[PDB]
């Protein structure tokens, strides 16, 4: 049955975008900090 | 209906390119907090 099939696979898109969203901001945050503590080594 | 077939194999590279693309984040994530503890472990040396 496509409709359903179709519709599966729009909401499992939905929830991966989603997902990949929250994983990449946190990825983000993740670079910064390590960044941070690179340079304040490389500083002290 | 030979849309509609279309559309779902469209539909399921888009699924797997987003779950690829998830995979890759999650191996980005995984260096950074090897690299992280690396950094932290020689802090805590030099703190020493």
């Amino acid at each position: 049955e496509l409709k359903k099939e179709s519709e599966s696979l729009r909401l499992k898109i939905l929830v991966l975008r989603n997902e990949l969203e929250r994983q990449k901001k946190a990825l983000g945050r993740e670079v910064a900090f390590l960044h941070k503590q690179q340079m304040a080594l490389q500083d002290k | 209906s030979e849309q509609l077939q279309r559309e779902l194999k469209e539909l399921a590279l888009e699924e797997e390119r987003l779950i690829q693309e998830l995979e890759d984040v999650e191996k980005n994530r995984k260096v950074v907090a090897e690299n992280l503890e690396k950094v932290q472990a020689e802090a805590e040396r030099l703190d020493q």
